[PDB]
């Protein structure tokens, strides 16, 4: 019982695209390849979330 | 638009100018002290002869009068192929001049923002929200994704954010990717949703006294000051049309053709 | 060297000249404006100067790929020799001393002029390419 | 470029035409600067 | 770090508690919005720019002048939206120059020591309720030039109930201080370099900040911002919706351990 | 090496360079601080002028060479200003409702002028370039402007009935006046509390600076409107008392001078 909780904003998208775009130099190639065989579905990309 | 090769070693053309004051309008929009200071119902023609010995043909010149910067700002209709606008200056008004100029100083694509039915956010940085009437009055409430409102209740406007009062002219900003309710006096006032494309080139200012205190970018971060944002100090009337009568070709260089299509509704004075 | 390859040429065999720089470009300097406005205040486009042996390129962006799609802009400069070039030993480096001050540079058509006032980036992905 | 600079084989030819992925990982490991400097390109066009 | 300060960095040209932030706002706008809820709306909207919960803080401070005494700069970044008024212009500057730049300062002892500004980078800064400097320049001799040491009705004022002044003299020269000691508290500053972790957003005027004792420069850095206004609500929607380009020109590198706007040493 | 515009003058890009000449021109040079009554009014020490001088004296300008000017105000000082040093300071109060009179002045002092008679009685005048003005000094200018066309005869005003003339300046002390060029003007000034002069701007005047005390980029000394240039000579500082205005003016007097070019 209380006041309904407010659920807070969360980013605006070019924020995130700028996230994204920078975490994009973090990634390794040999391990990117790898993750790519892998036939991700709807768990395996679900799950580690 | 298509690619536009040019050599390097190609020859300056002749001078322009001429041909473009011939085969061109300019417009001078001025307060009413001007014209009641200057005192003399012949002044239009005095310039317009000035002017022609400057080269612009008899009739290129229009002069348009407006009463204030605030009642200047209820749709600023610029008609000429060159527009220059002699803005006076007051401290108590730094924005609304500046609002003024960033109206004019600028490209705007706009469209209706039916605020009683419909919640509108800001996309970008180029998005704002322009709102033009006798009395503009906007209230704004910031919601959330449950359409529930940030300190405010949409349900009362008593307790939207107040971000202009009694406004002519305001260009407001909020924070972009956030939907806002929206409550202004619609019956005095109408708020369009607004894209700044680029500079409009054909329009300049002129600020008559005061400082450097233009604007027109929302961005806090600059403030820059284009070659048509003009300051010239005054204390007569009379030196400040000779000011501009007497160096329209330097206005003038400041200023480019408008280049842009349009799909509004506005009379021009072309020749 | 000039004997024997006139003997060649009129057995009808292959021929070959050595040249230490050739002057294989014809004198150009050109400009091209993929994006240009009356004001030429907001342009995108590429200058470029084939003069002898060398070729100097320089791709500009004013607003410096802020509204490209993935704020890269791709610049490209294709020069046709007028004969084939064959054991050919070139250099390249990443910048166009030419194109990197300041100008004033006529417009296509010479109705006016624009102004230029480089700051000079890294090339990114760049990629030469000789075909025959 | 590759098989200019870096005489590939023919059995590296082939998987690399069909885009096998051992070739592809095996030139990678190998710090070969022309494949990992393609498939930087690829991850860095990954832009939203 | 200190022992690999005095290295070379080698760089090449072909190779391509979490950050908080402080508002400080006259109270002025807090009465204008006149809501007692606005900083939590100010913080969701600063979250939708990417600054967690917990992270974006507001400071208010009465006005100028008594933001001026001994301010504190408490989150890694520090914008301080500054109200101006025409007849504080200098109060203004002195203030953006001991807040946008680094100061290293010592304890003045006026009352038994002659003190003199060695070079351009020496002032002395003095804070407090109210400050009256008055200085007396001496000669090689030591005696008082236009002024005598023991009668201090002769002394230059330079200051009169100042809550913050920033004094420049010259230089090579020996001064005879008087400072109301009882009431604020001077010290021998030396500017270090800029301050990039604090910027300064000047809300309505013009562009009269002058952060540089030098007459020559008046330099406007990208730290000194100046925005139009006529309610407070647009100010501070603009300061949260180009947060973005205010954090671009600051450095998150310049925050001290303590809060103080100055170094003290003894 | 004069104003070597006549003649050319060689020089290699590899001439070492000689020491500072601070300390010589500061030896063979004279300067002149010109401040308003109110910096006298303010400083209430009789020998203030002393006290400064020997404080300069510290920083290395001889006991002969630093002059003390006083004016009453901007207004007053625009009327026919004299500056006789080597280099010339100009502590210049600020007030926001004399702006285009500061501008004015500075207009006048920062820049060389050429300037000739003029007999508004006698003859009819026109401005044949940018650089050509009308400079009118005097204990009160007020100015009226009649323009002419190719048959002399005046437009929107009459030769003869000077009611009908345009006003340009009223009971000025200082003003410069700037008509549509090529156009003659049958003028009316008040010759008698009023000199008017044809001055042609040659440059700017390199031995003058105004130092602006208080308030903000206001001046414009070109009659352009689209260059309001602020050049190194144009300086602004912020102030609450006048002492530290000449405390800071000495202490950072190599950064004014170097800014200056000496008399030539
Ligand atoms: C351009 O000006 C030049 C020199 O004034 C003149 O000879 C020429 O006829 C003019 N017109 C063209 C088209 O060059
Ligand atoms: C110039 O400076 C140098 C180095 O400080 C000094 O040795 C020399 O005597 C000075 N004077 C001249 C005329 O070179
Ligand atoms: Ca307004
Ligand atoms: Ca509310
Ligand atoms: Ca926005
Ligand atoms: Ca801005
Ligand atoms: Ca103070
Ligand atoms: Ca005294
Ligand atoms: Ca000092
Ligand atoms: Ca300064
Ligand atoms: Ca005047
Ligand atoms: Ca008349
Ligand atoms: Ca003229
Ligand atoms: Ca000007
Ligand atoms: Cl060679
Ligand atoms: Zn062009």
């Amino acid at each position: 019982n209380s006041v309904t909780v407010r659920q807070d904003l969360e980013r605006q998208l070019g924020e995130l695209r700028e996230e994204f775009n920078a975490l994009s130099q973090e990634i390794a190639m040999s391990q990117l390849i790898d993750l790519a065989l892998l036939p991700l579905d709807m768990f395996s990309m679900f799950s580690g979330i | 638009n298509l690619p536009i090769t040019g050599s390097m070693d190609t020859a300056y053309a002749n001078s322009t100018q001429e041909e473009t004051f011939l085969t061109s309008t300019l417009c001078l929009y001025y307060p009413t002290e001007a014209a009641t200071e200057i005192n003399d119902n012949s002044w239009k023609d005095t310039l317009s002869q000035l002017f022609l010995t400057k080269g612009w043909p008899t009739g290129s010149v229009y002069f348009k009068e407006y009463t204030d910067i605030a009642s200047f700002s209820v749709d600023p209709q610029l008609y000429c192929d060159y527009n220059v606008v002699l803005m006076k200056y007051d401290a108590t008004l730094q924005l609304d001049m500046s609002e003024l100029a960033d109206l004019i100083l600028n490209e705007w694509l706009c469209n209706p923002m039916d605020i009683t039915l419909y919640y509108y956010q800001q996309t970008d940085e180029a998005n704002k929200w322009i709102s033009m009437g006798s009395s503009c009055t906007i209230k704004v409430c910031p919601l959330n994704t449950q359409t529930l409102g940030i300190g405010c209740l949409t349900t009362d406007t008593a307790t939207f954010e107040e971000v202009a009062t009694a406004e002519k002219l305001v260009i407001t900003d909020v924070v972009d990717g956030v939907n806002h309710k929206l409550d202004v006096t619609t019956a005095t006032c109408t708020i369009r949703n607004c894209k700044k494309l680029g500079p409009r080139e054909n329009v300049a200012v002129i600020q008559v006294g005061g400082s450097d205190v233009l604007d027109i970018t929302a961005d806090p971060t600059t403030a820059p000051q284009t070659e048509r944002m003009m300051r010239i100090n005054w204390k007569k009337w009379w030196q400040v049309f000779y000011t501009v009568v007497d160096y329209v070709n330097q206005i003038i260089q400041a200023m480019s053709k408008r280049s842009r299509s349009l799909n509004s509704a506005a009379f021009y004075y072309r020749i | 060297e000039y004997i024997e390859n006139w003997n060649l040429q009129n057995r009808r065999q292959r021929t070959g000249f050595t040249f230490h720089k050739p002057n294989i470009f014809p004198y150009s300097a050109s400009f091209t404006l993929n994006r240009s406005q009356p004001a030429h205040d907001n342009l995108m486009g590429t200058m470029w100067l084939n003069a002898g042996s060398e070729i100097q390129v320089a791709g500009f962006d004013y607003s410096c790929a802020i509204n490209a799609p993935a704020n890269i802009q791709q610049f490209e400069h294709i020069v046709q020799l007028r004969r084939v070039l064959t054991t050919a030993t070139i250099t390249l480096l990443p910048d166009a001393e030419r194109f990197s001050f300041p100008r004033v540079i006529n417009s296509a058509d010479g109705a006016t002029t624009w102004y230029f006032n480089p700051v000079i980036l890294r090339p990114n992905n760049v990629e030469v390419e000789f075909l025959l | 470029n590759l098989n200019d600079n870096y005489g590939i084989s023919r059995q590296q030819a082939f998987n690399l035409l069909r885009s096998d992925p051992r070739v592809l990982r095996e030139f990678i490991n190998q710090d070969n600067p022309i494949i990992r400097n393609r498939i930087e390109q690829l991850i860095m066009q990954c832009r939203l």
